[PDB]
């Protein structure tokens, strides 16, 4: 039965922040790093 | 002319914006 079941059978930025195992980075000097540094949202 | 509007912070009806510690006026809500 379980073989039959086997054969038969991140989605956003928040899901990325929650997952610490996956690593994420940005360009060292750019609008992206500055935007993250100056941001005030929790994520 | 202006109306005195009363409210309470019962989300999501009324809630302060991001970093609202520095935010004031009608914009802070």
């Amino acid at each position: 039965a379980n073989l039959a079941a086997f054969l038969t059978v991140i989605e956003s930025a928040e899901d990325l922040s929650k997952q610490t195992e996956i690593a994420y980075g940005t360009l060292d000097s750019g609008s992206t790093k500055e935007f993250f540094r100056r941001s005030k949202i929790a994520v | 002319k202006t109306v005195v509007v009363t409210t309470i912070l019962e989300s999501p009806y009324v809630m302060m914006k991001k970093n609202h510690e520095m935010l004031e006026g009608n914009e802070r809500y």
